[PDB]
DNA sequence: GATGTATATGTCAAAGAGATATACAGG
DNA sequence: CCTGTATATCTCTTTGACATATACATC
């Protein structure tokens, strides 16, 4: 029972702004959301290089504590490593973390929920949705 | 599933079967009573709490990238 | 409310506060996961929480649309 | 020790109506009842395509989690495709989901419990009941 | 280990026409390929409604024995009931067996190897390859 | 992984651990020597054996009649 | 060749034909599941069967297209 | 008891050259060697994009098979989001893939086995070995 | 002494893994 | 007869599930 996979962009936006049209779904789709451990590796980096690393760390650990964090595992790697070769066959480059996100979200049948709908366009056999 | 009831010196308890156990770290849970049953959940429950808990720093990840 | 989990030599168990402990006509039990929760029911009553709780929607599957 | 495998009409009805006799029966037959995944698909379809998808998927979750979801495996395949054929010899047609249920319940000697019994009788050698 | 899930239509064609390039592909990707038990049902059916069922029931056993046949489980259902609601919105459904073989592959990120490209391209989050 | 050799009436034998044990009582497998190693596989391997085989199936599935 | 599998007291084994038996009486072997295959191997030589098998194409990974 | 996380560079180098001094090493240290699942994706990418995807996926797949592939888990994402930030607090550059392998070994106490030593030194708290 | 907490050992059975035995082929 | 084909048994040790010990901890 798992349905959505927040892109790193989404988590940043939600951490920074704490919107009200964000709080919308989180309450509805609680116990269906999660993030790739990759997205966690980005968040920790950003808190750690920030001027308030213990406040910014402290908000994150609350953020991900209310999600589930899925481990980048062997199926997620194979899948990324296939779709990464497709993007090469057709010249479309995507950043290395967001395709690892892509190759994870794909391997399990989840909808990556991002706000960068304009280059989450192309990654073969993806299922985006735009909570912003 | 089936499980059991037992006394830990005075306190009544139940044993979670291992297949539906909680992570070994997790120590604190919220017990509540529905009709004649009980519910158990870990403690970081509400997405209300986190929106009404704290705030990020102003500059936190005003940038994010590596080679796109 | 609030309570603890703990290990009794090899089984991970929760303690039952005395207030909401289980009555004397309840001596071992059933247990079921729904999400990050676990529900604990006495035997014969696992559906009682589900029948009493959240309903479906009114429109929910009026039709079914099986490809005749 | 599974003995019953409820039909989609059975499950739909229980959800919309939550009658009382059906709740007593459910409580007595627990761990002796299951559903075919084929009915799980119809059940989350109905919840998604509803005008309350997250509420409805949260009733469906409380429902599967108290009973069993038997996989529609390969032994269940043969049974369906056999009785799918012998129904063609006899010219009476049956729904695909209702016929993929049926071919699952027999493959594991199980009681179909339904409420469209006149629909199902044409199915050769399937043991049925009603609980509604 | 797996990548390709062989659609019914593709399998039918390989049975009837037993081509040569397919044999080549087959010999490259042994242990990469699979079928849903949805398909295995549909084959057993045809063999059984045919003339000389002993003949064909035989030939398929060699076919599917040399494949992997993947069970249609919980996640495969869930992912299929989701894709089944999205095409409800679009007003463009697909065949009910095709909707299941889709989401099965889709719940594990496999690529559907079919030859009715035009009908399967409208399935959300699909990857397709064509060997006929 | 690790496993162990053993004699079953002067006949030598290897124990497949349950991790990588074979699904059915598929009773027949094809052994070979690679170097000082041994490779074990079920019997229905080669996809040519099925291409060089039977089943004209000329009538078979002129249609599939899925209920679209 | 062609051998059989069989169950002992809850343990799945293969019967090794006397021709291809393992030299020396001997101690323990390693095993790995590749595909639907099982390779068996004497301890300390698990990797041999891979070095002496087919090699990768000259074009394989000329470049390793990592970013920065 | 694992000690050695082979990097992508060693993997690649061994795949291409199958050297003899590696082969005795691989035999002694058999039950202590792994790779990060980050590496595996690269291996997989490299084969798919190659002029022989089937030939090279098999060689990988026997190379994979004889060791353990560790999932890039949370502890790995915390430890690389910390190793990545203090890396910027000192201005030394290392690849987004190379940070993750260094960090993942770091998160579990394993020594990275590489042949790009010079690029792994500037990584805080790391252990390093060269097997080529 | 009601109420929680911790850990210290107990038995008990099933199961993966080993260790032998000793039946009956059927060329 | 000798490989094979089966069967039996017997050790072990692990581990999940079931029970009793209080160390005491405080309020």
């Amino acid at each position: 029972m798992l349905k959505f996979m927040l892109d790193t962009n989404t988590c940043i936006f939600t951490i920074k702004n704490k919107p009200e049209h964000i709080r919308e779904r989180f309450n509805l789709n609680t116990s269906r959301m999660c993030i790739s451990s990759i997205t966690l590796m980005e968040l920790i980096y950003g808190a750690e290089k920030s001027l308030a690393p213990e406040r910014n760390l402290a908000v994150v650990e609350g953020f991900i504590s209310r999600l589930e964090v899925l481990d980048y595992d062997t199926q997620a790697a194979i899948h990324t490593g296939q779709i990464r070769a497709e993007l090469a066959r057709k010249g479309t480059p995507v950043g290395p973390y967001d395709q690892m996100i892509a190759g994870h979200a794909g391997s399990r049948g989840l909808v990556v929920v991002t706000n960068n709908l304009r280059e989450f366009e192309r990654i073969p056999g993806i299922r985006i949705e735009d909570w912003c | 599933m089936h499980t059991t009831l037992f006394f830990s010196n005075r306190t009544q308890a139940v044993r979670l079967p291992k297949s539906i156990s909680f992570p070994e770290d997790v120590k604190h849970v919220e017990i509540i009573a529905v009709g004649r049953s009980r519910i158990i959940t870990p403690v970081g429950e509400s997405w209300d709490s986190w929106f009404d808990g704290e705030g990020a720093s102003t500059d936190f990840m005003s940038t994010r990238e590596q080679p796109a």
